[PDB]
C-alpha cells in the first residue's frame, strides 16, 4: 500500500530522484497555503555548546553481545556520564580573570544571596596567591589551607577528615612513634599537627600531595586506573580519591609498630558477598572495606533508604568465571554485617537523582538511629520507628564535602563540618572554601535546595563518639631520638646532639635552607597588561642546616645538616644562588642523604614543639618552602625594617667578607652572630 | 497572498542578552528580509496566468507566455504598455515593452542601427537593453522594446514614501545613489550619447539593499520619425533635480509626512544653502549640478568627492562578502539536510525495531549509535535538550574526511565504540548504497 | 578567460566555497607539544611552522595565528596594549582585521602571536598569477581592480594617520575568493612594537610618519610594477622577474608594450620622487576615477549573481530544521519501551508516518529512498493541510487514519513535552 509509489503524494513523480543529486534544488516542491505557524519554526532557545573547549572481573558486554570487529567496551565513570550527554561551556577568558580583592572585602563572607539560582560571594573562586597576608577572609580560630598544591580539590576532602575526631586523634597519634615508612599517614599527620596548632593562619597540603604524587610513580590499580585545565578535572575524580585514601591508610596503619589497626575498626565495614550460578562451583567472601557506594533506584522521602540499600543489595551482572570459563549473567548478593563508629558515603547518582534530591526538602538528615536486624541493616529516623533489639546507635552528620559549579559553570570543591563544643553542650557549622572560613548555621548547612551545589562525599559518625574532645600530640610522651641519632638512606662535619644539652623551651637554634625548583613560573599576556599565571612554580626542598645556638654563638657544630634526595625530574637546580651537586638522587649521591619522609622535618618539629627559638636570615621563606610554620615566639631574624626585605650578604660586610657560593651554615652562622649583635645593640 | 508565519524573530531582548558564544536559531540561518524578498521574487517571475488565443498573443518573436502587469501604466487610457515574457532561448523571463499604432512602417535599417547602438552600450545601473522588434501580433504594427527584468522594483518615490513601511532616507544612502548615477551617466556619455530627461524620481528604481540604485527607461524619440553636447551637460540639472528634491523631503521622509516636488526652474543656490541635515560637501555638489556656466564635465563632479565614493565601494563590498556568507551557509544547510536524510535511511528500520538497542545488524550498529548521538541529546543534570549547532558541528565533520576520534556509548552506559569520522563516512556511504541497492 | 567587467564572477561557486569551509573545518595535529594543545583562548591548532589556522574558545569564529617565534625579553604590557588598541579600531574590506594581540611561554620559548580573521583557501597574487596551475594571466583591468582597492587600503589606512609599511609587495597581499577580491595581511607591525622610543610627540622637525606615508605610495608602485611588466611572463608559462624602487627606471615604464598608458602615468606618479611630492589620495584617485565604477559594478555584479543562485537554495535550510525535530522525537531510548510508543497508544502514529516518509519498499521487496517524497511528505505536514493519510499498523489486520494538520499538533505537542 504505502510503498513507492503510493497514490497519496507520489502519484506525481514518474521515476525516483535520488537525494545525492545537486541538480535537483530543494525548492522544487512548494508548500501550500498555510494559515498557522510552521513546524519548523524554531522556539526561542539559547545554543550554548558551540566553542566549547574539549576535555573540560568481566569483559565485553551482556545483552550487547552482537557486536562487530570493533567495539572496546569499558565506560561509565573514568569516562564522561550519561549516554550523549553535552559538556558545559567555560570560557577560558571568564575564568581566569575575576579577583583582586574581587573589589570587596567585608561583604566577601557571606553565604546567602536572595536569588535561589546566584552563587553567593563566599562560593566564589579565590584569588590565587610576593607575600601577601589575606586578614578579611576568616575570622574563626580554625585554619583554611592553601589553594596552591599539584591539585587543590582534595584540600576539601582532608578538611572534612580532620574533624572526625577518631581520625584526627589516632593520626596525630601516630606522630608519637617513628613509622617513617609510611609516608600518607605520617604527611597527613603532620598536617594535622599544622592545622591543630594554628589558631590562626593558613596551612599548606603541599609536602601530603607531594609524597602522594610520589607515592603512585589492588586500590593503587584503581586509582591509576581512574588517572590519564591541570586543576579541571573533578570528573569523578575525588570519590575514587576517597576510596583510595581510606584504604591506603588501613593499609599503612598496618605498617606501624603497634600495629594498631584502629582504622581497621572505625572505617571498617565486613561486606559479605554471595555468588549464585554454575561453574563458579559456589563462592562467599567476606572483605573489610571502607566506605560505601550509593547507587539506586526506588523500590524517596529522604537519603535513608538509599544507606540501607547500599548495606544490603542484590544485583545482576554478567560474568566470565576463572573456576570453570562459562560467561554468563551471574547473581551476587551483598550484605554488610556491621555498624562502623564512622561512615563514609561515596555518591555516584544518575543526575536525574541529584535534580529529585534538590526537590525534595531536607533530604539529607541531620541525624538519624540504626541498627541491624536479621542479616540486614535497618536504618530509620527515630527509635520508636523500629523495632527489634533496641541497640541502636545513633549516627549523626559529622559533615560533608560539596561540588559547587557557578555561573561560569567552572567547578570547584568546598567543604561543609559540624564541631562540638563541650560548653554551652553545642553545635556549630563551618565552611571551608580553601582559605575561606565561614561560620554558618544549620538550616543553610542542610539546605540541598540550591541548583550549583550537588552533594559528593557524606561522612556519618557515631554521636557518643564525635562528643568526645579532640587531643593534641602533646599529651603523648614524644620520640625524639632521629634528634639524638642518626638516619641516611659527603660533608665534611657535624656533632650530633647529645642528653646533656637539653633542648627545651627557651633554647636558641639557627637555621638555614635551600630549594630547588622543580617547575618554572609561566605567565601569559593579553592585550590590556594582564598577567595571567599558568603552569605555577613547584618548588621542593634540596638543602637543610640547623647549627647549634646555645650559649651565645659557642659551639660552630651543626644540630643536623642535611640533603632531602626527592627526584620529580628538576628543571633547573638553582646552582648559582644555592650550591646544588646536582645528582643527589638516592643511588648514586655521596653525601649523607636521607628521604625527607619528615625525618629533617621531625627534626624541626618536634624542636619547634619543645619551643626552642630559630634563627635565620628569613624564617618565613624558608618554613613556608617547608611547609611548616612556627609561632612568632620561635621566629626571630637578623633581617630588619628597610625600606620589603633585606639582603645578608649584603650586611656582612656592613657589620664586617663575603662570597659568591655561599653554604646555608655559613648564612646561619653570619646571621647568629648578627643576631647578637642585634640584641646588645639596644637603642 | 502572504505569510508572515514563515518564522517568528526571537525576542529582542534574548538578542540582547546573548553571549558572544552563544547562538541563537535564526542565526544559524539565511535571515528572514533576505529570504522574503527573494521569494517574492520567484513567485513573481515564475506566475503563469492562463491566456486566450484571440485576447493577447499565443506567441510573439521568441517570446510566450505573456502576462500583463496591470499596474504599471502611466497611459491611463489604452490598456497596458508593459508585459511579463518568458523567452523561448534560455528562459530567465524578462519584460516587454509595447508601442502600438504606429503610422507608417519605419526601414528595418533604423532598427537594426537602434539596436547595434544600444546593445553596444553595457552598463549595470543601467537596466539591460534586449532585442528590439516590430510585430503585427497585435495588429496595430507594433514596435516593441525588451529589457532585464529585475523583479520587485520600486521607484525611489515609491520605495520612500509609499510602497512599503516607509523608509528613513538617510544621507549616507543619498551619497550612494549621486554615485550610482554618475556611474550610469558616465557610462552612456561614454558612448557620446545622449540620456534621457526620465532622471526625475519615478523610472528609477531601486533593488539590491543597500541602495542599488537603476535607471530604466533611458531618448525613446530616435524612434519616432540642441546639439548633443548641450543636452549631455542639460542632464547634470536633472540630476540634481532629483538629489535636491530627494534631499529637501528627507523631514517628511522621517516622520513619513507628505513630500513637496520641486522643478529645477523653482531651484535657488541659496534655498540649497539653506537647507540642513546634508553635508556641506553634498550642498556643494548640488550647486554645481544646478548652477550655469566652463563646460560641466564628469571630472570636476567626480573630483568634488573622492572619499565618499571609496565609502560607497566599502559598502559594496562588505555587502557582497555578507551575501556570500548567508549563501555559503545555506549551501552548507543544503547538502548537510541531504546526510540527515541518508541517516535517518538507515536508522531506526522496522526490521531493526525488535532489540532493546535498535541495531538490526552488528555492522549497522556504529552508525545508529551516532545517530543516538547527534539527534538524541541529553542535557546535563539529565534531562533532554535538542541543540542545533552541536548537530551541524557533528554532520559537517562527518562529511569531511577527517580523522577526530569519537567515543560512542551503548544505551547500556555500560559499553563503547571507537571510531574516527573518516570511517564513519565510508560506513554510512556503502551501508546506505548497500540498502538503497 | 577575459571579460567585461563581471570580474567578480568566479568559475564554478559551489565547488569553491563548499570546498572552503571544508578547509576550514580540518584539524590533523594532535599528540606532539610541538604544537600545543590550548592557547589563551585559542585551541585546535593546525600549521598552515610560525603560522597556524587556530579555533577560538571565546567567539567559537575560527581565525589564524601568527607565531612570530623568539624574543630577547619580557614585552613591555603597555606597547601591547598600544598595538591593540590602535589597530583594533580600524575597519576596511582590503584589509584582513586584527583582533587580538598576546604574549604566550606556551611553546616552551618567549613567544608573541597575533590573530587575524580566517579567508581560507586564500592564496598570494605571487602564487595566484605566476606558479600555481592554472594561472590566470594579469588582464589591464584586473590590474586596475587591484589598484583600486590597494589605493582603499592606502586611505583607509592613512586616514588614521598610520603607515602600512614595507609589506606592499605581492607575496604579502593574499587574494580571497578566485578572481577578484583582494586584501592585505601584515602591516608591518614590527615598527611600532619594537622601537624603544615612539613617543607620537614631533618636536619642531616634525613626525616621521609622514615619510613612511610617502614610502607606502612607493611601494605600491613597485608592486603595481613588477605585476604590470611581468605579464608576458604570465602570458606564456615563464618566471618572474623582481625590480624594486632602487632598479625601477620610467624610461621602461614607458617603454612597457602592453599597459594603457594611462596606467603607465599611475605607476609613473607612483613610483616618482618629487621636489615637493606631498601625495595625497586625492590626487592618485584622480588619476583613477572611472576604474572606481569597475570595480563597484563588478561587485554589484556578483552579489546579483549570488542573489540569483541563493534562491533556488533558500527553502532548504527549513526543511533542515523539520527532519531536526522530527528526528529530535523519534527514537530516544526510554521512548523505546515506553506503553505510549507502542503498538496500542497516542504516539505509534509518529513511528508509522516516519516509517512512511522515509523507510520506502520497492515492490513490497526493498527499500528504495525517493527525495520528492521525502520533500512532498516534509512539506505537506509543516503546512498542516487538512488531508487525510492511511497508515498501517503492520501487523496487516487494522489500520490508521490521520490527517496531516493533527500530525502537525501531535508532533509539536510531543516535542514540548520531551522539551522544557
Amino acid at each position: 500500500m504505502l510503498a513507492y509509489p503510493d497514490y497519496f503524494n507520489d502519484i506525481t513523480s514518474d521515476g525516483p530522484i535520488s537525494v545525492d543529486d545537486e541538480t535537483y534544488p530543494l525548492s522544487s516542491v512548494g508548500m501550500p497555503y498555510y494559515l498557522d505557524k510552521l513546524l519548523s519554526a524554531w522556539p526561542p532557545v539559547v545554543f550554548k555548546s558551540e566553542g566549547t573547549i574539549p576535555q573540560l572481573v568481566i569483559s565485553s558486554q551482556n545483552e550487547k553481545l552482537s557486536t562487530q570487529e570493533f567495539p572496546l567496551l569499558r565506560y561509565d565513570r573514568t569516562k564522561y556520564g550519561m549516554r550523549n550527554a553535552i559538556p558545559d561551556y567555560v570560557c577560558l577568558r571568564d575564568i581566569r580573570k575575576q579577583i583582586t580583592s574581587g573589589l570587596e572585602t567585608s561583604d566577601i563572607q557571606t553565604y546567602t544571596s536572595i536569588n535561589k539560582y546566584e552563587v553567593p560571594p563566599a562560593y566564589s573562586r579565590l584569588p590565587l596567591t610576593d607575600n601577601f597576608d589575606f586578614t578579611p577572609f576568616n575570622n574563626t580560630e580554625y585554619s583554611g589551607l592553601d589553594p596552591d598544591v599539584d591539585n587543590h580539590y582534595t584540600n576539601a576532602i582532608i578538611q572534612l577528615y580532620r574533624f572526625i575526631p577518631e581520625m584526627f586523634n589516632f593520626v596525630v597519634g601516630c606522630l608519637k612513634d617513628e613509622n617513617f615508612e609510611t609516608t600518607l599517614l605520617t604527611d597527613l599527620g603532620y598536617l594535622f599537627d599544622m592545622m591543630e596548632r594554628s589558631h590562626g593562619k593558613i596551612c599548606s597540603s603541599s609536602n601530603f600531595q607531594a609524597s602522594l604524587k610520589s607515592l603512585t610513580d589492588l586500590e593503587s590499580l584503581c586509582i591509576r586506573e581512574s588517572i590519564e585545565s591541570s586543576e579541571s578535572i573533578k570528573r569523578n575524580m575525588p570519590q575514587k580519591f576517597n576510596r583510595f585514601l581510606l584504604s591506603q591508610l588501613i593499609k599503612e596503619e598496618a605498617q606501624t609498630v603497634n600495629h594498631n589497626i584502629t582504622l581497621n575498626q572505625c572505617f571498617g565495614l565486613e561486606t559479605e558477598i554471595r555468588t549464585e550460578c554454575s561453574c563458579d562451583h559456589y563462592d562467599t567472601t567476606v572483605k573489610l572495606l571502607p566506605s560505601l557506594s550509593i547507587s539506586g533506584i526506588n523500590k524517596g522521602q529522604n537519603i535513608l533508604p538509599y544507606i540501607e540499600y547500599a548495606m544490603k543489595n542484590v544485583t545482576q551482572k554478567n560474568s566470565i568465571c576463572p573456576t570453570c570459563g562459562k560467561t554468563e549473567t551471574i547473581t551476587q548478593e551483598c550484605t554488610v554485617k556491621n555498624l562502623p563508629s564512622v561512615l563514609s558515603l561515596e555518591l555516584s547518582l544518575l543526575d536525574t537523582e541529584f535534580s529529585n534530591i534538590r526537590s525534595s526538602k531536607n533530604w539529607l538528615t541531620s541525624e538519624f538511629y540504626g541498627s541491624i536486624i536479621k542479616n540486614k541493616a535497618v536504618l530509620r529516623s527515630t527509635a520508636s520507628e523500629l523495632k527489634g533489639t533496641s541497640h541502636i546507635f545513633k549516627y549523626e552528620l559529622n559533615g560533608y564535602v560539596a561540588k559547587i559549579t557557578d555561573n561560569n559553570n567552572e567547578t570547584r570543591l568546598v567543604t561543609y563540618v559540624k564541631k562540638y563544643n563541650p560548653k554551652e553542650n553545642c553545635f556549630k557549622w563551618l565552611m571551608f572554601n580553601d582559605y575561606l572560613v565561614v561560620e554558618i548555621t544549620e538550616e543553610e548547612a542542610l539546605k540541598m535546595t540550591y541548583p550549583w551545589k550537588t552533594p559528593e562525599i557524606i561522612i556519618y559518625c557515631d554521636a557518643e563518639e564525635l562528643r568526645k574532645p579532640f587531643f593534641s600530640v602533646d599529651t603523648y610522651s614524644i620520640n625524639y631520638d632521629i634528634l639524638f641519632r642518626d638516619y641516611f638512606a659527603a660533608r665534611r662535619e657535624y656533632k650530633l646532639l647529645t642528653h646533656d644539652e637539653a633542648p627545651k623551651s627557651g633554647t636558641l637554634v639557627a637555621i638555614d635552607a635551600e630549594f630547588v625548583s622543580l617547575q618554572s613560573e609561566l605567565c601569559e599576556i593579553d592585550h590590556q597588561g594582564i598577567r595571567s599565571i599558568i603552569r605555577p612554580k613547584r618548588t621542593a626542598l634540596a638543602r637543610i642546616s640547623i647549627i647549634r645556638g646555645e650559649e651565645g654563638e659557642l659551639y660552630g657544630v651543626p644540630f643536623v645538616d642535611d640533603y632531602v634526595v626527592n627526584t620529580n625530574h628538576i628543571e633547573d637546580y638553582l646552582t648559582r644562588y644555592s650550591g646544588i651537586l646536582p645528582g643527589d638522587l638516592d643511588p648514586e649521591k655521596s653525601t649523607k642523604r636521607l628521604v625527607r619522609r619528615n625525618v629533617v622535618y621531625r627534626k624541626v618539629w618536634l624542636l619547634m614543639q619543645l619551643g626552642c627559638v630559630f634563627v635565620g636570615h628569613g624564617l618565613n621563606n624558608d618554613f613556608k618552602h617547608i611547609n611548616i610554620n612556627v609561632p612568632r615566639n620561635q621566629i626571630r631574624d637578623t633581617a630588619i625594617y628597610f625600606l620589603r626585605y633585606l639582603s645578608l650578604r649584603y650586611l656582612a660586610y656592613v657589620l664586617l667578607i663575603q662570597e659568591g657560593n655561599h653554604d646555608s651554615i655559613e648564612d646561619a652562622h653570619t646571621a647568629l652572630i648578627l643576631y647578637k649583635k642585634y640584641l646588645h645593640l639596644k637603642e | 497572498l502572504q505569510y508572515h508565519l514563515y518564522a517568528p524573530e526571537q525576542p529582542s531582548s534574548l538578542k540582547s542578552l546573548l553571549k558572544p558564544n552563544e547562538r541563537s536559531a535564526d542565526q544559524l540561518f539565511i535571515p528572514n528580509n533576505i529570504r522574503e524578498d527573494l521569494t517574492k521574487k520567484n513567485l513573481s517571475i515564475l506566475q503563469v496566468f492562463p491566456s486566450s488565443g484571440k485576447v493577447i498573443p499565443s506567441i510573439v518573436q521568441d517570446y510566450f507566455n505573456l502576462v500583463p502587469l496591470n499596474f504599471n501604466n502611466n497611459d491611463f487610457l489604452n490598456k497596458t504598455t508593459l508585459f511579463k515574457v518568458f523567452s523561448n532561448y534560455d528562459g530567465k523571463a524578462y519584460v516587454l515593452k509595447r508601442l502600438p499604432n504606429i503610422d507608417k512602417s519605419m526601414n528595418p535599417n533604423k532598427i537594426s542601427k537602434i539596436y547595434q547602438i544600444w546593445s553596444k552600450i553595457n552598463c549595470t545601473n543601467l537596466i539591460k537593453f534586449r532585442d528590439i522588434f516590430q510585430t503585427t501580433k497585435f495588429g496595430d504594427l507594433s514596435i516593441c522594446l525588451v529589457f532585464d527584468y529585475y523583479p520587485n522594483s520600486l521607484s525611489l518615490y515609491d520605495y520612500h514614501f509609499v510602497n512599503f513601511p516607509k523608509f528613513p532616507i538617510t544621507n549616507n544612502y543619498l551619497w550612494i545613489y549621486l554615485v550610482q548615477l554618475t556611474n550610469v551617466i558616465n557610462s552612456i556619455h561614454s558612448q557620446n550619447l545622449s540620456i534621457g530627461n526620465t532622471l526625475n524620481w519615478r523610472k528609477v528604481l531601486i533593488t539590491g539593499d543597500p541602495g542599488r540604485i537603476k535607471l530604466s527607461h533611458c531618448f525613446m524619440d530616435l524612434l519616432f520619425n540642441s546639439t548633443i553636447e548641450g543636452q549631455q551637460q542639460l542632464d547634470y540639472k536633472y540630476l540634481g533635480e532629483l538629489l535636491f528634491n530627494l534631499s529637501i523631503n528627507i523631514e517628511n521622509s522621517n516622520n513619513n509626512t507628505a513630500p513637496k516636488e520641486y522643478r529645477l526652474e523653482e531651484i535657488t543656490p541659496q534655498s540649497i544653502d539653506d537647507m540642513r541635515q546634508i553635508d556641506d560637501k553634498f550642498k556643494d555638489v548640488l550647486k554645481y549640478l544646478i548652477s550655469d556656466n566652463s563646460k560641466k564635465s564628469i571630472h570636476d563632479l567626480t573630483s568634488h568627492f573622492y572619499d565618499k565614493m571609496f565609502m560607497v565601494l566599502e559598502s559594496s563590498q562588505t555587502y557582497t562578502e555578507y551575501m556570500e556568507s548567508v549563501l555559503s551557509r545555506e549551501l552548507e544547510n543544503g547538502r548537510l539536510f541531504r546526510l540527515v536524510n541518508k541517516l535517518n535511511c538507515i536508522f531506526g528500520r522496522i526490521e531493526s525495531r525488535i532489540d532493546i538497542n535498535w541495531s538490526e545488524s552488528g555492522t549497522k550498529f556504529p552508525i545508529i549509535l551516532f545517530y543516538d548521538y547527534v539527534f538524541h541529546q541529553v542535557d546535563s543534570n539529565g534531562k533532554p535538550i535538542m541543540d542545533l549547532t552541536h548537530v551541524l558541528r557533528c554532520l559537517n565533520k562527518l562529511d569531511a574526511g577527517i580523522q577526530e576520534k569519537l567515543m560512542l556509548v551503548t544505551p547500556d552506559e555500560l559499553n563503547c565504540i571507537i571510531i574516527s569520522y573518516k570511517e564513519l563516512k565510508d560506513l554510512i556511504e556503502s551501508t546506505f548504497r548497500s540498502i538503497t541497492q
